[PDB]
């Protein structure tokens, strides 16, 4: 998924 | 509904100064003389002010990551953006935050060069052009954009609403769910025009010439990643972790 590919973005949007 | 437009617009504008520091109405009296910065026009001066082209090429990306995070601040705080799928968020983020980057570097930028620093700085547009191949060819497309999209004379609270037009895309790749998406988007160029229409009246078709900045800045973000993929090839330096996974299969 997108999600795995982007774990400092998704730390930043949670 | 009017009424509900200008409130976004305000919601908009009110949001970008809690997440931007260096506003564009404060860049533009710096730059103008009206509150100094330490120039930077040259080797020696450059020194004075703390590989050169590498330096330079390094200091640009720790900007750029601060102002990822400044972004998404900002994002969050569009109305309907924190309730769309995680996916959806980082596909907008990840294909957004340069277009967004090199607007507001527009903010910090005059014909004759760009503020850096939080404008403690600033660093002259014949400096950046001396720099070796490819280095001095990095930044003049950015001032080339600049000196175009400040004649719009839009402020701050025309950018705020610009922005979220431009992280709102539903054309972006790999998207999940764009009904949402343009739904929300419809909406902020609604309260787009409408804050144009009251903020510039006597500027006419500036809507138009917004929408065409637009696609302007998807092909400066290209040209960027060309840029990159010469640099990455001709030289051996990595990318900030931030940065390389915005990158990473970013078209
Ligand atoms: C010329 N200035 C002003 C900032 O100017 C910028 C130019 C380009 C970017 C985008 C970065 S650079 C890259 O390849 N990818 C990115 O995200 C970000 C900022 C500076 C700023 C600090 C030190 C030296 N000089």
């Amino acid at each position: 998924s997108v999600x795995v590919r982007h774990x400092l973005l998704t730390a930043i949007l949670x | 509904e009017s009424a509900d437009l200008r409130a976004l617009a305000k919601h908009l504008y009110d949001s970008y100064i809690k997440s931007f520091p260096l506003t564009k109405a404060k860049a533009r009296a710096i730059l103008t003389g009206k509150t100094s910065p330490f120039v930077i026009y040259d080797m020696n001066s450059l020194m004075m002010g703390e590989e050169v082209a590498i330096r330079i090429f390094q200091g640009c990306q720790f900007r750029s990551v601060e102002a990822v995070q400044e972004i998404t601040e900002y994002a969050k705080s569009i109305p309907g953006f924190v309730n769309l799928d995680l996916n959806d968020q980082v596909t907008l983020l990840k294909y957004g935050v340069h277009e967004i980057i090199y607007t507001m570097l527009a903010s910090l930028m005059n014909k004759d060069g760009v503020l850096i620093s939080e404008g403690q700085g600033f660093m002259t547009r014949e400096f950046l052009k001396s720099l070796r191949k490819p280095f001095g060819d990095f930044m003049e497309p950015k001032f080339e954009f600049a000196v175009k999209f400040n004649a719009l004379e839009l402020d701050d609270s025309d950018l705020a609403i610009f922005i979220a037009v431009i992280i709102l895309s539903g054309d972006r790749p790999g998207l999940l769910n764009v009904k949402p998406i343009e739904d929300i988007q419809d909406n902020l160029l609604q309260a787009l025009e409408l804050q144009l229409k009251l903020n510039h009246p006597e500027s006419s078709q500036l809507f138009a010439k917004l929408l065409q900045k637009m696609t302007d800045l998807r092909q400066i973000v290209t040209e960027h990643v060309q840029l990159l993929q010469v640099i990455k090839k001709t030289e051996t330096m990595s990318l900030h972790p931030l940065l390389q996974e915005i990158y990473k299969d970013l078209y």
